RNA sequence: AAACUGCGAAUGGCUCAUUAAAUCAGUUAUGGUUCCUUUGGUCGCUCGUACUUGGAUAACUGUGGUAAUUCUAGAGCUAAUACAUGCCGACGGGCGCUGACCCCCUUCGCGGGGGGGAUGCGUGCAUUUAUCAGUGGUGACUCUAGAUAACCUCGGGCCGAUCGCACGCCCCCCGUGGCGGCGACGACCCAUUCGAACGUCUGCCCUAUCAACUUUCGAUGGUAGUCGCCGUGCCUACCAUGGUGACCACGGGUGACGGGGAAUCAGGGUUCGAUUCCGGAGAGGGAGCCUGAGAAACGGCUACCACAUCCAAGGAAGGCAGCAGGCGCGCAAAUU
RNA sequence: CUCUCGGCCGAAGCGUUUACUUUGAAAAAA
């Protein structure tokens, strides 16, 4: 799956814009590729379009379906440990606990 | 300005705080509260300038954060809290009680009272209105709203409130012959008996007052606070009974006191 | 608190109305 | 008929004139109850306001206005606008250096209610202050007294 | 933006004045809410103090009152017929305060037939449905019939309202401001005002 | 520690360019508006999973792009007083209408009365409109309160799924155990405090080699609306022809921010007030906005105009009339 | 100053109205 990427000038790709090149957008809170410094602040930023072209420095990919073999760097590694649920209802849902 | 102001220049502060000019550029701006900015006394001014308990503003905060000061029976930790007329200040650590009463010079005085007297205060009725479900409401001069007041109580009257429960015990009607104190103007701090009231529709009313010595003066109706019924006050009075002396007789009293000193 | 205050004011209002009406009746009769 | 001269219906907002009634009470008289009020400060309501049939929302007696503020006086000088006249107020301004005075005047555009009729140029008018009724009008005519030459 | 100040205006004498400050936030104005007739669409506006104004953009129903009968009911809005301020508002079918509109008559007819138990708005052909027959010709006892017969003494309506009920649509006037509160409320025209507006509408044609 | 959340950043400090009934001063009004916070009052007043409901996101761990920024992209986890959703209880009823049926008087009887009533709809405070009667208040309400018929916005009013400290009394009991004290936070609506914003009356320096001005593009008033937090040509449509002026209108100038005040002065007066206090305005010049209770904010954003910084030429970043300090200017003014 | 109505005074009209003068009230500090 095509997640995103950066073009040769380092600008990120946004999902909405349907172009092969860069555009300038007025971005506010709730938009990707931007992080406001003040409440209600908006800023004009340059963003690369979503259509994949040959002028990309890096392209991001996410594996969704596994194939016959497993890549030595990606798949064969053991899964790492991670934090467990913190809310009680999520604990019950994970461990199939009843009210008792 | 684009919004509310938060500072107060020292020279622009009320002149009855008796602040000096060279201590600093700023004065304690009173917080919002029961009393107006120009008609209150901040807690810090009373705690370090009047009583000399603290030397700086930091020591006032150190005293207040120990929950030693009570205003009208409730602990206040704010050092700029607006304390006003007929308020009770209690310090249980030293066992002291004070009531804020104007002296004849128009300044709040350090007036100590009995702990028995510190259980009640007098309030002036500012508004009477009927609310939802036909319930009467009474609003005093210190922003207290009381439900179900006595039907005979009208505006410009005085009520006695018990500070523990916040309920009316009795009241004094605004009539000629009662005792009153002036709370604003040129006659601020004077005590006397009401002689007559002049009504001016569409404008301010004028009330004439005569003191014990027989001196007469006049004020607006908004500057009058009924203290007692007839000649008997319902609160304790400061050293001066509300009689304003002339400069000549103040000089005479001072010279007599100096001559008898030593 | 609501019930107690309502009852107390009802008693006080009955007292006040009775007193006022009695005084008016005394004024009229005389 | 004579009252209805605008594109919109002219009515007193606080009076309900569509109350249904029996056929016996309809024959008697179609007399709308008039809305009027006492403005206070000792001014009396003209009988033409109580018994009249005009519609004026800016009238001090039958309209939605409130009289509060200053009470002033003037002399009528122009009556050429609709329900509003121009009066002149004369006074003397003191000049400290010469210990003397100079004559000055001001002009006021004030609202005149239809209840006041037979108002001529040169008679005294007592006006009261109200909320801004237009760009330049802030006063309403309260009393009219005739000139000294009245016969 | 849109400013509703007073210092851009000429003086009473006629001379123009030079401003001493720029446009302020508290002097702003906003574009008009041209309310049409259609499926409901209302937008909220954040106004001074943090309060809300409901900006009605499309409305089709509202509650109107029959004052003589004191019967307030919620009815749909059909058409705009007259507008005192401007006739362009009638052509574009804009809902503003004091505009004359046509509303449905069915709820008022239902209340009238359920209260006085008399026909209203029916054709002379006397065609009927059993539900209406049992609404009007129900079997009532002596006491209830005594109340209904007494109510039948006051059951009388002017010819203008009766003809409007026959047509199926009533003439009403809007008393609320749709662009400010988001709803179109009003009252049914009757009496001298109804005659005045009928004459105005006929003269306009 | 970090990060999410909350609050403040609209105060203070600087300067005097604009500005001549404008600002400003005294005096009044808001019965024509909004108001964070503090203080007080309300907060079982509604009759219709709860022993606690849902999905995500940072900080963190890992993979990266660009010469360059307080630039950020993908992937793996996890919280709430963030974001959402939603009950029980009080809840027994009461009151307004609809009212099958059941009684009690008078009547020979019809008829004239007086009650009880099952079944249905509605219900509290705020919101919008119409009608009715006349607790408390004002000099004066179209005030406050009451009654009736409805409405009540999905870009949605309230009616607590929050936190801390001390912990105890009660029962046919050991439980679904029931009850309870102080606070913190939040919230609809009144009142208060701090204000702000529009209005009333009077008051300002020279100039006629400025004597008529305003009204096409609102100038003066009327009617109905729109917009606005409210009153109003604030704006719109249709109408009337108005409004101001030798008592100096209109125009022009000012090395004009206005006062509290300063210098000189027998008594009058003349000149000054950029400058520490109170109001106003501005942030290189204009204009337009987001957030917020409050800004047309500039140590916030977006453009144009004039300047101007880095660049790998693809881009990125600007506002000292804040404290020092530097250049220029000048007769003229201090420590990075 | 004036009748009336209420407890000599209280309400209400005053003054044909101003100018003037003498009081009183409200009038930021510095
Ligand atoms: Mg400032
Ligand atoms: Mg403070
Ligand atoms: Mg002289
Ligand atoms: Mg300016
Ligand atoms: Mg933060
Ligand atoms: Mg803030
Ligand atoms: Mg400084
Ligand atoms: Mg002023
Ligand atoms: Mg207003
Ligand atoms: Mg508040
Ligand atoms: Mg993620
Ligand atoms: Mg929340
Ligand atoms: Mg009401
Ligand atoms: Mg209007
Ligand atoms: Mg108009
Ligand atoms: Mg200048
Ligand atoms: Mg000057
Ligand atoms: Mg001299
Ligand atoms: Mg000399
Ligand atoms: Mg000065
Ligand atoms: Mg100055
Ligand atoms: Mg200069
Ligand atoms: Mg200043
Ligand atoms: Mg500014
Ligand atoms: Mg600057
Ligand atoms: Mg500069
Ligand atoms: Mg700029
Ligand atoms: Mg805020
Ligand atoms: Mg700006
Ligand atoms: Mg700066
Ligand atoms: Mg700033
Ligand atoms: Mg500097
Ligand atoms: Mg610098
Ligand atoms: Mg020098
Ligand atoms: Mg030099
Ligand atoms: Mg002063
Ligand atoms: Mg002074």
């Amino acid at each position: 799956r095509i997640s995103g990427g950066n073009d040769k000038q380092g600008f990120p790709m946004k999902q909405g814009v349907l172009t092969h090149g860069r555009v300038r957008l007025l971005l506010s809170k709730g938009h990707s590729c931007y992080r406001p410094r003040r409440t209600g602040e908006r800023k004009r930023k340059s963003v690369r379009g979503c259509i994949v072209d040959a002028n990309l420095s890096v392209l991001n990919l996410v594996i969704v379906k596994k194939g016959e073999k497993d890549i030595p760097g990606l798949t064969d590694t053991t899964v790492p440990r991670r934090l467990g649920p913190k809310r009680a209802s999520r604990i019950r849902k994970l461990f199939n606990l009843s009210k008792e | 300005a684009r919004g509310p102001k938060k500072h107060l220049k020292r020279v622009a502060a009320p002149k009855h705080w008796m602040l000096d000019k060279l201590t600093g550029v700023f004065a304690p701006r009173p917080s919002t509260g029961p009393h107006k900015l120009r008609e209150c006394l901040p807690l810090i001014i009373f705690l370090r300038n009047r009583l000399k308990y603290a030397l700086t503003g930091d020591e006032v905060k150190k005293i207040c954060m120990q929950r030693f000061i009570k205003i009208d029976g409730k602990v206040r930790t704010d050092i700029t809290y607006p304390a006003g007329f007929m308020d009770v200040i209690s310090i249980d650590k030293t066992g002291e009680n004070f009531r804020l009463i104007y002296d004849t010079k128009g300044r709040f005085a350090v007036h100590r009272i009995t702990p028995e007297e510190a259980k009640y205060k007098l309030c002036k009725v500012r508004k009477i209105f009927v609310g939802t479900k036909g319930i009467p409401h009474l609003v005093t001069h210190d922003a207290r709203t009381i439900r179900y007041p006595d039907p005979l109580i009208k505006v410009n009257d005085t009520i006695q409130i018990d500070l523990e429960t916040g309920k009316i015990t009795d009241f004094i009607k605004f009539d000629t012959g009662n005792l009153c104190m002036v709370t604003g103007g040129a006659n601020l701090g004077r005590i006397g008996v009401i002689t007559n009231r002049e009504r001016h529709p569409g404008s301010f009313d004028v009330v004439h007052v005569k003191d014990a010595n027989g001196n007469s003066f006049a004020t607006r109706l908004s500057n009058i606070f009924v203290i007692g019924k007839g000649n008997k006050p319902w609160i304790s009075l400061p050293r001066g009974k509300g009689i304003r002396l002339t400069i000549a007789e103040e000089r005479d009293k001072r010279l007599a006191a100096k001559q008898s000193s030593g | 608190k609501n019930k107690e205050e309502a009852a107390e004011y009802a008693k006080l209002l009955a007292k006040r109305m009775k007193e006022a009406k009695e005084k008016r009746q005394e004024q009229i009769a005389k | 008929a004579d009252i209805q001269t605008e594109r919109a219906y002219q009515k007193q907002p606080t009076i309900f004139q569509n109350k249904k009634r029996v056929l016996l009470g309809e024959t008697g008289k179609e007399k709308l109850p008039r809305y009027y009020k006492n403005i206070g400060l000792g001014f009396k309501t003209p009988k033409e306001a109580i018994e009249g049939t005009y519609i004026d929302k800016k009238c001090p007696f039958t309209g939605n206005v409130s009289i509060r503020g200053r009470i002033l006086s003037g002399v009528v000088t122009k009556m050429k606008m609709q329900r509003t006249i121009v009066i002149r107020r004369d006074y003397l301004h003191y000049i400290r250096k010469y210990n003397r005075f100079e004559k000055r005047h001001k002009n006021m555009s004030v609202h005149l209610s239809p209840c006041f009729r037979d108002v001529q140029i040169g008679d005294i008018v007592t006006v009261g202050e109200c909320r801004p009724l237009s760009k330049t009008v802030r006063f309403n005519v309260l009393k009219v007294t005739k000139a000294a030459g009245t016969k | 933006g849109i400013s509703r100040d007073n210092w851009h205006k000429r003086r009473k004498t006629g001379g123009k004045r030079k401003p001493y400050h720029k446009k302020r936030k508290y002097e702003l104005g906003r574009p008009a809410a041209n309310t049409k007739i259609g499926p409901r669409r209302i937008h909220t506006v954040r106004v001074r103090g943090g309060n809300k104004k409901y900006r009605a953009l499309r409305l089709d129903v509202g509650n109107f009152s029959w004052g003589s009968e004191c019967c307030t009911r919620k009815t749909r809005i059909i058409d705009v017929v007259y507008n005192a301020s401007n006739n362009e508002l009638v052509r574009t079918k804009t809902l503003v305060k004091n505009c004359i509109v046509l509303i449905d008559s069915t709820p008022y007819r239902q209340w009238y037939e359920s209260h006085y138990a008399l026909p209203l708005g029916r054709k002379k052909g006397a065609k009927l449905t059993p539900e209406e027959e049992e609404i009007l010709n129900k079997k009532r006892s002596k006491k209830i019939q005594k109340k209904y017969d007494e109510r039948k003494k006051n059951a009388k309506i002017s010819s203008l309202l009766e003809e409007q009920f026959q047509q199926g649509k009533l003439l009403a006037c809007i008393a609320s401001r749709p662009g400010q509160c988001g709803r179109a409320d009003g009252y049914v025209l009757e009496g001298k005002e109804l005659e005045f507006y009928l004459r105005k509408i006929k003269a306009r044609k």
